[PDB]
């Protein structure tokens, strides 16, 4: 069997060299079918799995594709849980993937769907979230990348801030409001999965690249430990600094104080305050809209 | 894909001969075709062949009385003949593993009676009765025992401990030794089935095929006797005799098509049964070198 | 038999101390007492009384706040408290072993950030639910494992040793060190069983201790608070109270009968609760030394 | 620079701590000591300590065995010893390669046989023998590939391609992973290093450090335990303690002065070794909050 598997899987990807597609497929799908119906999960994944590699490696998407629903479908089949060896298969064929693969989003939601099933994570495993961010960022799937970044591990939140990033600098007209559009996200949606640890460290890579380039006036102050990059034309930039920390405390009355004093800022993020504010601060009262 | 058993014929390695076809597809013939073409390429290695088959089909087929106790096959020092009785609910596994266990008392026993040893032996399976089927029990036991080991590893081991790994690693070392009973090595062991070009065959073989993969069982050939290839004959005419090879066509293709990457060597019909030590000699060297209709049919019509 | 707790109150060996009783029989009262005598009786040893109900009864009957950090109580240095929350369908075993497994946690937790280590540990048992459920589950899937290994082992181990007694000897070791975690020693562990004479008690004690006795968990000490002894105490009369203790000696004369061998120590009724260490120690006594209704009396009507 | 290791030890994403230290300097104290502040500062990730020095150090510090199978230490939950020999000159690199190849077959291991995984390991490097010096080959041998295929490219690729950019491009794959596992992120892996005041010491540690910058590895951490600062403790005189740190204080200048933007955490010296897992942690607390001879006086003269 596994002196049989390897041999064949050669005259495969000589069908493939060749330009024989059609063969190539055809043949490795029966054949696996074969292992999947007398429940022989673990050699028809492998060998799925590495047609469907050759395939996208040969630029042909279809076939690579479909292998790629295929081996999904078995991996459900099997029940195949969620770990190291299940979420590296899905790793190594997204990476072969064309960002312009008119099925992308679907592969990916596949994958992700899986991982959710057979994890205890509610929206799919951290590791694998990190690869499908990156691959939506390739097809200019922006929206979709920052989700799974928000969600994904270390390097996600460094893909996070540089895809931030990256747009903030493509905007040609920047101005005191157009920061905060992009800076916000970051204080926001970490603090929404309660993950102040990359919240800060997100914030301190944005907040420096942007003094590094626009050097605009700004001062550090220091208190307690915690630091507070003081923008003397971003005002913006400073609440949503205070309130990273104000979460922290989860106190009512800091919390209170903090909107209070920037009424302005306390009707533009209504909603995302009236949120924080019941995570944070334990409040039921809706957010009265200030203006 | 060598649509032939050479690869097997010439095998010094393998010791464990499967042949199944259920059917009354010949099976009792390439039984003794394949064991006669291991033992004349390898005279330097003892060859057992064991039917189980009530009818004592390879005494029908040589010419000769062969029971219980190996007899080495008249005009042959290399190969030898067994045909035992293997016979003679609640717990899957069991049954089958007291059957197997028996024939494999009667392989040791005339090993030591005279014989001494064989290096290679032919299985000729029971015409019915899936005497496989003890071939998934040691590993689906064993998984359970898996689950069960590391579950009863509450929180700890910390406290497991003081109140008290040679589990999780025991259980690994009777795991393994499990599955190598099964995969017995696949150059070690194969599996070969034997059937023909016929819709009730295809079902037959289908499904076997499948039975012995969940047991993980090499196999990698397909027998598949009484084609007629009567489109190149020697002497055509005979509609009756095209027609039904058209038939046998059809499916033939499904079966090149079903099992792409299997030697699916196909043997020619013979007139009459073939019995008899020569008649099968010459009959088995097919399987060693793909039959011609064009050039082998001498051949055929002279087994006639 | 001696009617008292003498012999485990001044044991150095017994490390672990059960106390159940359910129907609000004063478990919490038997608990706090014979961890106060265990204490003062052996003062060169650390002990722990821990308890989980949600009620803060030790924190209600010593007169101080006691949570999951382990405290001495006040006025003793050899005797501490726990108060901790055991919590803050498909397998048997399971869920009793994470309640278990995690109060254990809070155990070694206490005994690093100061406490250091506790000799004996008194475990008030909840009010409800069998909490010790698990105490026969690592007993029962091992012996399957037994019936599994064995007959794991087909015709052989002749075959058995070609194809591959390891398996039989560390079931054996993975066994007895299972059954060592459950029978725990009847010197190192016991179980001390609190109720009333009244007809509910007896059927709750009955159970509990046909419980435990499958549980293979040593018990021989069973606490009757509340008794009356109406027909000594030096002020007769008050039909009410003489006509109550005839049924509690009705009773009680059940509970000599059925725990024959068994540590019946029969407890004096107090006017009052008893709560604060002080009034706890002096009741407590009759636990080293039999009650004398005769003599004693002033002692409870002390209490008072 | 904070004279601390502070931002070390709160820090959950390193998962490679290097401790090094040779000359009897107290490395086998100061690598408990890191790694009892890890641990209990960060009780949501799993830490293991292990050593190579065959006087088992870390036995003879906590006051328990520790042996090839990880243990936590008795009274956490989040710290675990290992203690394994790394034993039991043609080509660079093998040897090391073998060695440190070995010890991670052990950590796995142990990750497997209950304690499932541990986020980050403190490497208590071994005494003598540069352990790490394979920690440079994959990066030489690999360049040398490098002018070794660039160079192979004789004129073309033009006839180069008709006879026959893979090469470059597999190359540089190859290059890149491998100095990944040197470099291995200075956010994931760092080392720290051990020593004090003292010339011999000071030439061992200036070379060590040179080593592992040939190895690009992360080093900004020099701990110097025995210091005196005998101009502070309550309680003066004594000549022979005053003049011992005149020359402590000699070398501790040119240590701030040749590691400028190094973390130089300056450890007090105590009158006898630190051993006992209390004693440990009362002692490593000045690691993450620098030690002042003039309010933590009571500390030292407390372990004493
Ligand atoms: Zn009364
Ligand atoms: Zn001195």
């Amino acid at each position: 069997m596994g002196a049989k598997l390897a041999k064949t899987l050669q005259r495969f990807e000589n069908k493939i060299k060749a330009g024989d597609y059609y063969e190539a497929h055809q043949t490795l799908r029966t054949i696996a079918n074969r292992y999947v119906r007398s429940k022989s999960y673990e050699h028809a994944i492998e060998l799925i799995s590495q047609g469907a590699l050759s395939f996208l490696k040969a630029k042909q998407g279809g076939s690579g594709t479909d292998l790629i629903f295929y081996l999904l479908e078995v991996y459900d089949l099997a029940e195949v849980k969620v770990d190291d060896i299940s979420v590296a298969r899905l790793v190594r064929l997204i990476a072969e993937l064309d960002p312009s693969e008119p099925n992308l989003k679907d592969v990916i939601t596949g994958m992700n769907n899986w991982s959710i099933k057979f994890s205890e994570y509610k929206f799919g495993d951290p590791y694998l979230h990190n690869t499908i961010g990156s691959k939506l960022l390739e097809g200019d799937f922006v929206y979709e990348a920052e989700r799974y970044f928000m969600l994904g591990t270390h390097d996600s939140m460094i893909k996070y801030v540089d895809l931030l990033w990256d747009w903030l600098c493509q905007v040609d007209d920047i101005e005191d409001s157009t920061v905060a559009e992009f800076f916000s996200r970051l204080v926001f949606n970490y603090l929404f999965i309660s993950n102040i640890s990359f919240a800060h460290e997100s914030k301190d890579i944005f907040l420096e690249r942007f003094i590094e380039k626009f050097h605009p006036k700004y001062e550090k102050i220091d208190k307690n430990g915690y630091e507070i990059v003081f923008f003397e034309d971003y005002s913006d930039l400073n609440f949503l600094q205070l309130l990273l920390i104000t979460c922290q405390t989860a106190d009512a009355s800091y919390f209170l104080n903090l909107k209070n004093h920037y009424l302005d800022f306390s009707q533009a993020y209504k909603s995302e305050l009236e949120f924080l504010g019941q995570e944070y601060f334990n409040i039921v009262a809706p957010k009265q809209t200030n203006f | 894909v060598e649509p032939n058993l050479h690869s097997l014929i010439t095998s010094t390695t393998h010791k464990w001969i499967f042949v199944g076809g259920k059917g009354g597809v010949g099976k009792t013939t390439s039984s003794c075709s394949i064991a006669i073409q291991m033992a004349l390429s390898q005279p330097n290695k003892q060859f057992l062949l064991i039917s189980t088959d009530p009818a004592h089909n390879l005494s029908d087929a040589f010419g000769e009385k062969f029971g219980k106790d190996a007899r080495k096959v008249t005009g042959m020092n290399n190969l030898s003949c067994m045909e035992i009785d293997p016979s003679a609910g609640s717990i899957p596994g069991i049954d089958e593993a007291l059957s197997f266990m028996e024939v494999m008392k009667h392989i040791k026993r005339q090993e030591q009676g005279e014989g001494e040893t064989f290096d290679t032996v032919i299985f000729d399976t029971a015409p019915t009765g899936h005497t496989l089927r003890f071939l998934q029990l040691p590993n689906t036991l064993s998984k359970l025992l898996e689950k069960f080991g590391e579950i009863t590893n509450k929180l700890g081991p910390m406290l497991n401990s003081f109140m008290g790994i040679s589990g999780k690693l025991n259980e690994l070392k009777a795991n393994v030794e499990t599955i190598r009973q099964q995969f017995t090595d696949p150059d070690l062991t194969t599996f070969v089935c034997v059937c023909i070009s016929e819709f009730l065959s295809l079902y037959e073989t289908e499904r076997l095929i499948q039975e012995l993969i969940s047991y993980d069982m090499d196999v990698n050939s397909i027998i598949v006797n009484q084609l007629l290839f009567a489109e190149n004959d020697q002497e055509h005419n005979c509609k009756r005799c095209q027609a039904r090879w058209k038939m046998q066509k059809k499916y033939l293709d499904q079966i090149d098509e079903l099992y792409e990457d299997f030697h699916v060597v196909k043997m020619p019909l013979c007139a009459g049964e073939i019995r008899g030590l020569n008649n099968l000699t010459k009959f088995s060297q097919f399987l060693n070198k793909e039959y011609n209709p064009i050039t082998d049919g001498k051949v055929i019509y002279e087994l006639e």
